C-alpha cells in the first residue's frame, strides 16, 4: 500500500512567544503544572486551573498558556523536566495560540487578558 | 546456393535477409536535466523550510 509518501512529521512549535514577562528570582510570571495522564501539551496551548487544555464551553476557566513540549508516553519534557509549565500573570506573548475545536478565541483572550496577559499582534 | 523448398535436390537462393528492429525513444533521457546522486543506505530523507 505505501501509498506513494511517508511524513515523518512536523517540528513541534519553538517556546519563542514571549516577548516579554515580569522576570524575578523565581517564576513570578510562570506557573509549574502536574501532568494530566495521557495528555500532550505544546507551546502555546491554554491550559486550566487543573492542568487540562480549554475545551468549547470552558473558555472563562483559562489559566495560562503552555510553553514547554510534554510528551504524554514519555512522562518528560521535550527538555527533560517532570513537570508542564505555563504563563499565567502579567506578560506579552505573541498571538500565535493553539485552541481546541469549537473554543471561542475571543473568549480566551478576554479571560486571559484580565490576569495581565496581553496578545501582540503577530503578522504573516 | 541452397536447397529448394519441397525438394532436397534442387537448388534455390537465399538473397539476403530483412531485419526489424523495434522503435527506441531517447529524447528525454538525452535531455540530461537529471542529476545522479549516488548513496549508500536503502532510504533518504529530507527536511522542508519555508519561512513565513
Amino acid at each position: 500500500a505505501y501509498q506513494g509518501f511517508t511524513k515523518l512529521g512536523e517540528r513541534e512549535p519553538l517556546n519563542d512567544i514571549i516577548l516579554w514577562e515580569e522576570i524575578t528570582p523565581t517564576g513570578h510570571s510562570r506557573k509549574e503544572y502536574a501532568p494530566v495522564a495521557s495528555t500532550e501539551y505544546r507551546v502555546g496551548e491554554v491550559l486550566k486551573a487543573d492542568g487540562s487544555k480549554v475545551a468549547a464551553g470552558q473558555e472563562a476557566q483559562a489559566d495560562s498558556v503552555c510553553i514547554v513540549n510534554f510528551y504524554a508516553d514519555l512522562q518528560l519534557s521535550y527538555h527533560g523536566q517532570l513537570k508542564v509549565v505555563g504563563i499565567y500573570r502579567d506578560a506579552e506573548l505573541k498571538d500565535l495560540l493553539k485552541l481546541e475545536s469549537g473554543v471561542d478565541a475571543a473568549a480566551v483572550k478576554s479571560a486571559l487578558k484580565a490576569k495581565g496577559i496581553d496578545f501582540v499582534p503577530t503578522g504573516l | 546456393l541452397t536447397n529448394s523448398e519441397k525438394s532436397r535436390f534442387f537448388l534455390a537462393d537465399l538473397t539476403g535477409e530483412v531485419q526489424s528492429i523495434p522503435n527506441t525513444y531517447g529524447y528525454i533521457s538525452g535531455l540530461g536535466l537529471f542529476r545522479s546522486a549516488p548513496q549508500t543506505q536503502t532510504t533518504f530523507l529530507m527536511d522542508l523550510t519555508d519561512w513565513d
